[PDB]
């Protein structure tokens, strides 16, 4: 269970 | 980033499809797997599943990156319950498959099994990770 | 929106100081920390980071926003590796912090730790980020 990964670009 | 919760979901074999799409502000996939059909998902689909109309898709189902799917249980914007559970329309062809579609703040988890995989394996699968998306902020 | 990823990276406290510099073209800050030092960065210094004379790292090391700090490795031009390690430069026993500086194809990721960081987790943060956005093709 990885934490949340960054948003998509712009 | 996001393509290791596509990895994780398809990691036990059982699936064959799997996503996570934004649909806050301009819905997005922000993950799919290659080649299949979730990865079509346009922001026309992704409105109908977020949709006030909750009973008209009922007779006419509705379809995910083109693919006709019958909603059997519709309980998306229900408090707790944020799942839906739907079957790939073999209006022709002849296999169906048990997809089912969990709801965050932010996301849109969505889930295919293979052939013979009971849907409930899948709801179960797809609502664990929305549930661990929540918790996480999103 | 690019200071997501500043607020996405400060989040759990380890960082004092974080940006995304566009080194292509015309360089400049696409997002940084306002009233901190990364935000200062000049196109020349950009320059510098990405030359491919690496010269005057071994001479007396280089500045971040007039921030002055010591390479403790550089492989931020080389392939699979992208990334270079530093280490704030002090007077007086003022604290010294951890810096890495990642590269991909349009951005230069910077973080700084606060004291008692160390630095392998700035390299963690920072290069996890560089993965996510040199797969998005950034």
């Amino acid at each position: 269970p990885p934490p949340p990964p960054p948003p998509p670009p712009p | 980033g996001w393509n290791a919760y596509i990895d994780n979901l398809m990691a036990d074999g059982t699936c064959q499809d799997a996503a996570i799409v934004g649909y806050k502000d301009s819905p997005s996939v922000w993950a799919a797997v290659p080649g299949k059909t979730f990865v079509n998902i346009t922001p026309a689909e992704v409105g109908v599943l977020v949709g006030k109309d909750r009973s008209s898709f009922y007779v006419n189902g509705l379809t995910l990156g083109g693919q006709k799917c019958s909603v059997i249980r519709d309980s998306l914007l229900q408090d707790g319950e944020f799942s839906m559970d739907l079957r790939t329309k073999s209006t022709g062809g002849a296999p169906t498959f048990n997809v089912t579609v969990t709801k965050t703040d932010k996301t849109l988890v969505l889930l295919m099994g293979k052939e013979g995989v009971h849907g409930g394996l899948i709801n179960k699968k797809c609502y664990e990770m929305a549930s661990h998306l929540r918790r996480s902020q999103y």
